[PDB]
Order: C-alpha cells, then structure tokens, then sequence
C-alpha cells in the first residue's frame, strides 16, 4: 500500500484551466 | 539517468498522506515532481518552497488549498496539488529538464544528494505519530 | 423483525406480501378483506401477516454513515 | 504490510492504527472505533 496507481485518476493539467 | 530520477519522484498518491504532516518543509524540498503543463507534454519543475494557495480544490476524498513553489530551471510559477503527474521521468522529460538546468546556469544535484535523499521519505513514512502532530491534523 | 419468508406452521410464502398489505390498507381495504385479496386464507397464514410487528424499519434509523 | 485498519465511530472514516498509538480518528477527534471484518472464508450454510 505505497502507490497503488495502476495511467492514474486523469490527472489535471496546469494550462487545462 | 531518469531512473534514478524516479526515486525522488514524488507521485500523487503520496502527497495525501502527507497534507497535514509537519517537517514538510524539510521532506519534499530536494525531490522531483511531474507536474503538468498541458498537450501531453511535461515538465520537471523544482520542489523550492511550501507556499498556500486562497483555493482549497479536492483531491479524490482529500482536498488541500496548499501550493507548491515549482520552477523549471527559471519559470517559476505558483502550482496546486492536483497537476501532478503519477508517471515517472521519461527520457525527453528528464533531457528536457537537464537542458533546461543547463540552460538556467544551476548546478545538477550530485546523484548522492538523491541518494540521501530519497531515504528521507522512507523514514517519514515509517514514523511514530507518538507526539501532538493527531491534535493539529484534525486542527 | 423482518416479514417471514414463510407461514411457519403451512410452508406458505408469505414474504412477498407485506408491502402488498400495507398499501391495501393504506387504500382502504379493512384489515379481513385486505389479507384475502392477497390469498391467505388459513388462519395459519393469516396471522403471519396481521402479528408481524416490522422493526428493521426502526433499525434502519441508526444509520452507519449518512 | 497490513497496517490494522479501523473503522471511526462517528466519522465512518477508515484509519491506520499501528500499535503504540493513541487510538484517535484522524478526523473530528473519536476515542471509539471498531475493527474491520475479517478476510477469512465465511461459508454458511442456509439452514
Ligand atoms: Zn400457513
Ligand atoms: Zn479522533
């Protein structure tokens, strides 16, 4: 249980905002 | 070498657990993060300082308000929690970050600091919450 | 404390029937003429449905989370 | 590496809880909290 990523959550960009 | 890299590369899913912890000042300043730019392109911006940020966003269950003072050799620029990258240092990430440090005139870290490094967060997460640090979190 | 799957005594399934018979007697139905509109007609069968008291509605109060 | 997960009382928030630990929830402060159940095989039989 350290990073259980498995890629990832959608990560969010900086210049997406 | 970008592998080496990744070792003090800190990913998403350890900054969670760490968003109330103490001595974080001391932990994360000296590594490395992939956060974003946006398109799939990235950068390998410098952990410098523990700034806040006025907007508290959630991350998942967590949410953090906090900043962090990242700078890619010489744009620095203020960066929130959440557009941090769980990938690891790839090779045109890791040349790009090491043209740019070439470029801005900072010296690359010697890969023993990474080693003394990267050890800092191990002890950090094998630590005894045995003083006040419950008390503040829930604060 | 939940409605029985079956008449204890005959065998009969009686766990299908208690929303049944709680809307009859919310329409109108007296309590006789609602419990053989539904088919019970044993007494065995008959007082599985008028005895039951439904306390998982109570339990349900305590909720976990939420 | 299991740490021993333990369920709050009034928060419903799972918390790690290694031994020599003041026994808190790691949100809104709660002295009791329950354990998680078992990963074992519970077999019945329906009867
Ligand atoms: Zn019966
Ligand atoms: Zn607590």
């Amino acid at each position: 249980t350290s990073t259980y990523g498995r890629y990832g959550s959608q990560t969010p960009m900086y210049g997406s905002g | 070498l970008p592998e080496e890299l990744n070792r003090v590369r800190l990913s998403r899913h350890k900054l969670e657990r760490w968003c109330h912890m103490p001595f974080f000042a001391k932990t994360v300043t000296g590594c490395f993060v992939r956060i974003g730019i946006g398109k799939p392109v990235y950068r390998v911006a410098e952990i410098t300082g523990v700034v806040e940020t006025a907007k508290v966003y959630q991350l998942g269950g967590t949410r953090t308000n906090k900043g962090l003072q990242l700078r890619h050799g010489n744009d620095q620029r203020v960066f929130r929690l959440e557009f941090v990258s769980n990938q690891e240092f790839t090779e045109s990430e890791f040349m790009k970050w090491k043209e740019a440090m070439f470029s801005a005139g900072m010296q690359l870290p010697t890969l023993d600091e990474i080693n003394k490094k990267e050890l800092s967060i191990k002890e950090a997460l094998n630590y005894k919450f045995n003083d006040q640090d419950i008390e503040e979190i829930v604060k | 404390m939940i409605i029985p799957v079956r008449c204890f005594t005959c065998g009969k399934i009686v766990g299908n029937k208690w929303e049944a018979y709680l809307g009859l007697l919310q329409a109108e139905y007296t309590e006789g003429d609602a419990l053989d509109a539904l088919g019970l007609k044993r007494y065995c069968c008959r007082r599985m449905l008028l005895a039951h008291v439904d306390l998982i509605e109570k339990l349900l109060n305590y909720a976990p989370l939420e | 590496q299991q740490p021993m997960i333990y369920i709050c009382g009034e928060c419903h928030t799972e918390n790690e809880i290694k031994s020599r630990d003041p026994i808190r929830c790691r949100e809104c402060g709660y002295r009791i909290m329950y354990k998680k159940r078992t990963k074992r095989l519970v077999v019945f039989d329906a009867r």
